[PDB]
This record gives structure tokens, sequence and C-alpha cells, in this order.
């Protein structure tokens, strides 16, 4: 209902949770070190539907993911967890 | 699995748990889980138990907390996660309880506090956040906290602090931070701690003294050290009068400020230490509950006489590295237990000095100029158990009132050389002394560094009765023969060949060896039984270096003599011109002995090492000044003429050896050489003992050989002259008809 | 707060003691601990230390292990070897202020002391 902070988060089998390449409400991505060149993020506010895109994956970093949304304000954004307040089930790519 | 404690408390340790326990009674109150493998908490895993007031979470790796995981506990107080795995503060699923008491965030490595975090909590007390990686102070989530109480950050990584940082936090009280890189301190950084006590700043980069302090009212314990800070202004500690602990150490201070202490009401110990330019004992007025005093460093010349009469409490004093030169009454004072002064320009002490003290128990006054002390100093000085006091130029030392000593030191007072009374030191432990014979008195259970050894005697010099008996045995026949072949030699109205000259050299030195025997037992006579009391003032004075001088003289020349004696006989049979080149060459050689003996004079210390005034035995260090050089020449000059003689052996065949009577000469030159070399081995083999590690005798033993196997050369010489050349038999025959003629 | 303390007894010469110590509060600085040693006719001395390279004693080097557990917040000593003359009674202090090594064999610095145990060795 609100944008505002969505996120992604990546999650390998017995290790913690790190973030990906993230947008704001403005746009202007904070993208993480590993990620440029590799994947594409898009998000549409009409139906607030997010798009990410996969682009010559190497066979290792596949382990679950998950997106992450927040519908509060006064933090600014990091690429960071424990700041997003709805998370989702995620989903499983190798 | 989890045993259950009967009082709603459930405890789970090591029992390798993933997920979170359940089926327990959901009325139970605390709940501990420590050193197991959980990871991640899922979502509403702690909605079954609504009546939970303590929770730990120790040492397993928890990494995610899923936001609504810790919702429904509202009643929540203490909360506990040190040793995980967690990089942030988790601003969610915290503001849901409201209730809480302390929080607990050890040993995790965090870098960024979210702005949001800390917000909804209206009675947390007590935070803990240190080892962390924390790089600047969270001042919006410590400003949400209005309530808190006690603050530890400690081991993190911040570099400075912006003002006004904890304007909110009313009702603080103790402030930890130690180990951080903080170097600038803003003028109003602190303002709003109007209730903080304690304050712990140490092993910081601080570079100056901080300013800010000065708004704190109520600082009572305060604690630097280890810091940059090198000046103290005046008027530091101005703004907060209630001060009980001051901490500095290892900072490089230079100037203090003269009224920087003034007005403490309540301060106990003062230390101050490497405050070099500081000239001006400081102002202590209003301070009255100082136990201990402590300036080590700086230039202070003078003391005031109010001191004690206002430090009434002052318990120990210790005052080194100054140039302190008066000392005023210390009668006021009752409760001053130890004194230390040392390194100072003090230089006489006056009875009313020390007057009074009851409770006196350790003086130290050591490294000064004092050379009169009255009698009475330490007559009503109460009970003193340990006293030290050396390096002085002293004369005479008191002793009164000094019965309970039990430690007592003097070393390095040379011009005191008085004997210490027995009866006195009734109940002394250790000694120390500058001279081993006065530790002769004691006997002695008494403790005496010097070793007052047997190279040091107490009772007799010479030691066994046999050894005095052989010493004057050959002390006597060695002047007495020596008189009669010198008489024999030169008194006879004859030319004077070369080698008869020699002899009668060879006799001057021997009997100069014999009259310096004599004299050492002349002085062992006189001396039975106390030899202890005579030693210092004969080895201190002229006598002991006469004798030494004596002995090393008359040995070199003999040796010298010797040598050219035979080198004489050699070339005498081998043009078989030069007598009066080589009389000079005997002067040269005279001379050059009386030069040898008197080199080491000029020297220090050199001919006091033992009673006897002779070097070569040496002792536990005479570490070779000269003693391997005359080996070596000693050594050398024998070899030599072991060399020419078995080369004149090669030379000369043994029957024309036999049938000369210049070989009759040199037959006995040949038992003079041999005599003269195994006669010599042992005191060279003695001198070479220390050298080696592996080869000890006990000092019993060195010095009998050294006494018995010096001077039997100046004994048998003489004697073996006359029995076996009829040469002395011609010349008793020539001085009988002379003697008959003048009668 | 409150310090408590657990172990001491009787043990024959050259024996092996754990004495464990534990506190509850917040107001005490976890970075400055000690035990100290007691016999009678005596003052209190500093027999080791957790310091912030821990402080030991002369006599009781190689022979004594100092730790401390902030799982759950406790203090071990454990000795070893024991010679008679460690016959005394033991305290455990905990202090204020961060300390060093240098405040260990002065007993005034430290405030919070605990009711004490009593260890002889024959």
């Amino acid at each position: 209902y609100s944008p505002y902070c969505m996120g992604w988060f990546r999650q390998a089998p017995g290790k913690a949770r790190e973030g990906v390449a993230t947008v704001d409400l403005d746009g202007s991505t904070i993208y993480a070190d590993s990620v440029k060149g590799r994947f594409t993020i898009s998000q549409d506010n009409a139906k607030n539907t997010l798009y990410l895109q996969m682009n010559s994956l190497k066979p290792e970093d596949t382990a679950m993911y998950y997106c992450a949304s927040r519908t509060r304000a006064g933090v600014t954004c990091g690429l960071n967890w424990a700041i997003f307040s709805y998370w989702g089930q995620g989903t499983q790519v190798t | 699995p989890c045993s259950c404690d009967g009082d709603r408390r459930v405890d789970c340790s090591g029992k390798g748990l993933t997920a979170v326990p359940e089926g327990l009674s959901a009325f139970t109150q605390a709940l501990d889980i420590s050193m197991n493998n959980i990871t991640q908490l899922p979502e509403d895993a702690f909605a079954n138990f609504p009546f939970l007031e303590e929770l730990q979470l120790a040492g397993n790796d928890l990494s995610f907390i899923h936001p609504k995981a810790l919702s429904g506990l509202k009643e929540l107080k203490v909360l506990t996660l040190q040793n995980n795995q967690l990089k942030t503060v988790p601003s969610e699923a915290i503001r849901g309880l409201s209730a809480l008491q302390s929080l607990r965030l050890d040993a995790n490595h965090i870098t960024s506090v979210p702005e949001d975090s800390f917000e909804g909590l209206v009675q947390l007390r007590h935070l803990w956040l240190d080892d962390n990686s924390l790089t600047e102070v969270p001042v919006h989530p410590l400003s949400n906290l209005p309530t808190l109480q006690a603050l530890t950050l400690a081991l993190n990584k911040i570099s400075s602090i912006p003002d006004f940082a904890f304007t909110n936090l009313s009702s603080l009280v103790v402030l930890h931070l130690h180990n951080n890189k903080i170097r600038s301190l803003s003028q109003h950084c602190f303002d709003g701690l109007d209730n903080l006590e304690t304050l712990d700043l140490n092993y910081n980069n601080l570079g100056e003294f901080p300013q800010a302090i000065k708004a704190l009212p109520s600082l009572k314990e305060l604690g630097f050290h280890s810091n940059s800070i090198s000046v103290i202004p005046d008027g530091a500690f101005d703004g907060n009068p209630l001060l009980r602990t001051i901490h500095l150490y290892d900072n490089p201070l230079s100037f203090v400020g003269n009224s920087a202490f003034h007005n403490l009401s309540d301060l106990h110990s003062l230390v101050i230490r490497g405050a070099s330019m500081v000239q001006q004992f400081p102002n202590l007025t209003g301070t009255v509950h100082l136990e201990s005093l402590t300036l080590t460093g700086t230039k202070i010349s003078s003391i005031p006489n109010n001191l004690c009469q206002e430090q009434k409490m002052l318990r120990t004093l210790d005052l080194s590295y100054n140039n302190i030169r008066d000392l005023p009454s210390f009668n006021g004072c009752h409760a001053l237990e130890e004194i230390s002064l040392q390194r100072n320009q003090i230089y006489q002490i006056k009875e009313g000095t020390f007057q009074g003290l009851i409770s006196l128990r350790i003086l130290d006054l050591s490294r000064n100029l004092i050379h009169e002390i009255h009698s009475r100093a330490f007559a009503t000085l109460g009970p003193i158990t340990n006293l030290d006091v050396s390096f002085n130029e002293l004369t005479s030392f008191p002793t009164e009132g000094l019965n309970g000593l039990n430690q007592l030191k003097l070393v390095g007072n040379f011009k005191l050389k008085e004997a210490l009374a027995a009866k006195d030191f009734v109940n002394l432990r250790s000694l120390s002394v500058p001279y081993a014979y006065q530790c002769c008195a004691f006997a002695g259970i008494i403790h005496c560094t010097p070793s007052t050894g047997a190279f040091k005697p107490c009772e007799y010099l010479l030691g066994s009765w046999m050894i005095r008996l052989t010493v004057w045995f050959i002390f006597l026949v060695a002047l007495f023969f020596n008189l009669l072949v010198i008489l024999t030699t030169f008194a006879s109205c004859t030319s004077l060949p070369s080698s008869k000259l020699f002899i009668g050299l060879i006799s001057v030195s021997n009997l100069f060896m014999g009259i310096y025997t004599g004299i050492l037992t002349f002085l062992d006579a006189v001396s039975w039984g106390r030899f202890a009391e005579f030693g210092i003032w004969w080895e201190t004075g002229s006598g002991c270096k006469v004798a030494g001088f004596l002995a090393v003289f008359s040995s070199e020349s003999a040796i010298f003599l010797l040598m050219l004696a035979t080198v004489e006989r050699s070339l005498s049979a081998k043009d078989i011109n030069h007598l009066k080149q080589f009389r000079v060459a005997a002067l040269l050689a005279f001379l050059g002995a009386t030069v040898a003996g008197c080199f080491p004079l000029f020297h220090r210390g050199e001919y006091s090492a033992s009673p006897l005034c002779l070097p070569f035995p040496g002792g536990e260090t005479p570490s070779l000044g000269f003693t391997v050089t005359l080996v070596l020449l000693n050594s050398l000059a024998f070899l030599l003429m072991a060399v020419i003689y078995t080369k004149l052996y090669c030379n000369l065949e043994k029957e024309d050896l036999s049938e000369n009577s210049q070989s009759s000469m040199i037959k006995h030159v040949a038992w003079l050489i041999f005599t003269n070399c195994i006669f010599f081995c042992p005191v060279a083999f003695f001198s070479f003992a220390p050298l080696i590690t592996a080869i000890s005798i006990s000092p019993e033993i060195m010095k009998s050989v050294t006494l018995i196997f010096f001077p039997l050369p100046a004994c048998l010489n003489p004697v073996l002259y006359v029995f076996f050349n009829p040469k002395f038999k011609e010349d008793w025959k020539l001085l009988k008809r002379r003697v008959t003629k003048k009668s | 707060v409150a310090l408590a303390e657990s172990g001491g007894g009787s043990v024959a010469a050259g024996g092996a003691i754990r004495l464990s110590c534990t506190a509850s509060g917040y107001t005490y600085s976890k970075y400055c601990m000690g035990w100290f040693r007691q016999a009678p006719g005596a003052e209190r001395a500093g027999v080791s230390g957790i310091t912030t390279s821990p402080y030991y004693a002369d006599s009781v080097a190689g022979r004594f292990t100092i730790s401390r557990d902030n799982i759950a917040n406790t203090l071990y000593l454990q000795m070893n070897s024991l010679a008679p003359a460690d016959t005394a009674m033991y305290y455990c202090a905990a202090s204020r202020l961060s300390c060093s090594a240098a405040d260990f064999k002065d007993f005034r610095n430290f405030v919070y002391w605990g009711q004490g145990t009593q260890v002889t060795s024959a």
C-alpha cells in the first residue's frame, strides 16, 4: 500500500542473511558490491510489483531469497536487515 | 530434556537445540537457553508463554530475528544476548516490550545503530554495549532514553565526542568509556549529567586536559591514565568539590599548577611522578583527609613546616629524586609510619627532626651527603624495624633506642671504620657493613653480606701453628744465610767477576724478600687472637702498600738477574769485553724491577685486596689487571732460558761439561733455574684457577700454599751455593786470612 | 552488588582445589576483579587479578590459574600442588573503576567485597 524501502535478501544454509541491491521510494537504488553488471531491479507502483532479473549467473551463490517491505518512515536506507517490518516467504533459486 | 525448578523456572544448557523448546508449562517465569546451536528465530517462536519475566539467550549463534517473534512478551524485564552473532542492534522486535528493565548486548560485532532504535522503552535502567566495533556515539537513540542509569561503551572504536551528546540523560549515574580512541572533547559535551558519580576514561589518546568536566557538580570518582596529558592547568577541579579518587599515572606530566589541588575536602591519596619542571611545593590548604602523599622527580627544594599540622591523618610519606636540603620538624605527626627520602642533598641530622613520631616503622635515607648525626637523634623514636642509610660520607654512627631494629644497611661509607658494638643490636637479623672484619664481632642467625671468609680472618692471620713455625724458620735462615753469603762474596778485597757480582745481587734481592716475610711474621705475632681489630687500619694504612711493593720488587729482580746470568755464562763460553755492558744492564734491570713494583701504586684498590698485600692470589674478582701480564712475563722468560740452555746442551758435550769448571758454574745455574721453575709453577696455576670455571679450591688451601710456596728461593739459593760450590770455601779462607791480618 | 563464593576446605599437601565466585549487579566493572589472601595477624594481600595479561603474585606463580566466564558471570580460581603456607582465608574483590596491574598490591582501592571462604593445606 505504502511504497517505502523495498529490499531483497539472500540466505545461504548455515550463515547469516545479507542484502542485495535495494531501491527506495525515489529510486536511486543502493547497489551491493557483487551485483553491478549482474542483476537488474525495477519497481512499478501502479500495482506495487517489483521485478528482478538475472544475467550470466555463476553456479555458486544460489540459495534461498526473500523480499522485504516497510511502511514506517524516519530511517535512512542502508541495504541492511532489522529495518524492514514485513518479510516474504522467499524462494530457492539454483 | 530441561529440568523443572518447580517455581516456574526453566534451564537449558548444552542439549543441542536448534529450535525453541516446546511443551513446557505456560506459567513459567524465567527462561534460560545457553550453549545450544540456535541460529535463527522463527516467527511467533515465543507466543506460547505469556508470563515470561527473564530471558537468557547466551552463547549460541543467533543471526536473524523476526520482528513479530518477540511480540506478546509485555511483562519481560531482563534480556541478555551476549557472545552471539548479530551484526546490528535489533531496532525491530524491541519496540513492543514496554516494561523492559535490563538489556545486555556484549561481544557481538555491531557497527551501525538504526535511528529509530531504542524507542518505546520507557523504563530501561541498564544497557550494556561493549567489545563491539562502534565508531560514533548514537546520539539520537541515546536521547530517546530518559531513564537510563549505568552506561558502558568499552573497547569500541569511537574517535571523538560531538557537542551536546548526553543532554537528555538526567538520571545517569556511571559512565565507562575506556580503551577507545578519543582525542578531542567539546566544551559542552558533558552538559546535563548532574547526577553522574563515576567517570572512566582510560587508555584513550587525550592530548589536552578536558574542560567539560567542570560542568559536572557531583562527580565522585574520576579515572584517566595511560593518556598523553602533559600539563595540568590551575583551577581544573574547581567545579566539582567532592572527589574521593583521582586516577592518573603513566602520563608524561611536565607542569602542574601551584593551586590545582586546593580545596578538595574529601581526597584520600595523591600521587605525582615524572613532573620535572614543577619546583615549588603545592598549596594544600583545605585538604585535611590525605592518607598518602607522593611527589617524585620534581625540583622541590624546601618543605613547609605546617605540613602535617594540617595533614592530621597522613600515614606514609615518600619524597625522592628532589633537591631537598633541610628537614623541618615532624613532631606534630602521630600516624606517620613509613618515611622515604632518597637522592637528596641532606647533609646533617638534628635531634629534634625525628622527635615524637610514635608509630614510625620503616625509615630510608639513602644516597645523600649526610656527615653529621646527633647522638640523641634516634633516642626517643618509637619502635623502628627497618632502617636504611648508605652511600653517604659518614664518620660516626650512634646507637640509642635501636634495640628493636631488624634490618640495617650501611654500604659505601668507607670513612666509617669504627667497630660495631654487639650488645646494643639485640634483635638484628640482616647486616650490611662496608668492611668484612666488622662482622667478626657478631661472628655469625645474623646475616652479614660481606663474605668475611678465610682470606679475611678474624682471630689468627697465619692460621695453623705448623704454618707459623715454618715461615718463621725460612724467614730466619734466609736472613742469616743471605747475610753470610753476601759477606763472603763482597767483603773480600779481590777483583769481582761478573758471575760473582751477579750472585751477589741475587743474594740482595732474596734478602729483601726475606725481611718482607719477617715483617709479615712480626705483624702476625703482634696481633695474635685479635686480628679483626687491626685489620682495617693495617689495610688502609701505608704499611700494606710498602710490604706489597717490597715483595713485588724482590720477586722481578731475581728473575731478570738470573736470565742475565745465564746469557752472561753462555757468551762467556762462546768467546772462550761485555762486563761493563752487562753491569749497566744489571742496573737497568734493577730500575725495571723498581718501576714494575711501583706501577700498581698509582692505581686504586689494587694492594688492598688481601691483608697479605700480595695481589697474585687475588680473590673473588682481581679481574687480571696486571696479574696475567706478570705471569706472562715470568713464563716467557723461563721458556727463553730453557731454550737457551737446551741450545747450550746441544752445543757443548757432556764430557766437556764434566771436565769444565765454567760448566760447573753452568750446572749451578741450571740447578738455580730448575728450582725457580718448579717453585713458581704453583702460583701461576693459582692465578690461572679463576679463569677455568671447573676448578675450585677452598680459600683454606689456596692461602696456605700461597704463603708457603712464595718465598722458598730466598731460602734455598744461598744454601745451594755454599753446599755445592767450593768457590765459597775459597772465599771463606780468603776472608779468614783477611780477618786474621786485621786482628 | 552481591558477591558469593564457594569452595575451600581441608586438603592434604599437593592436592588440587577450585574456587568459584558469582556476582549479581550492574555497577561493578567486569574488567577489575581479584582474589585476596588473609592470614591472621596480617593485612589482606592480592594473590591474583584480571586487568586490561593477568596479574599473578610472586609466590603463586606457575601453580594458579584465574579465569572469567561472562556467559554465566562467574570467576574461577584453580590451585594445584599447594604448600602448607597457603592455609588462609580467601576473599573475592571487585572494583568500580577499570584498573591496571599496579593497583593490585593495595587493597584499599577495591570496594565490593565478598564474605569469604577458608582453605587449609596439610
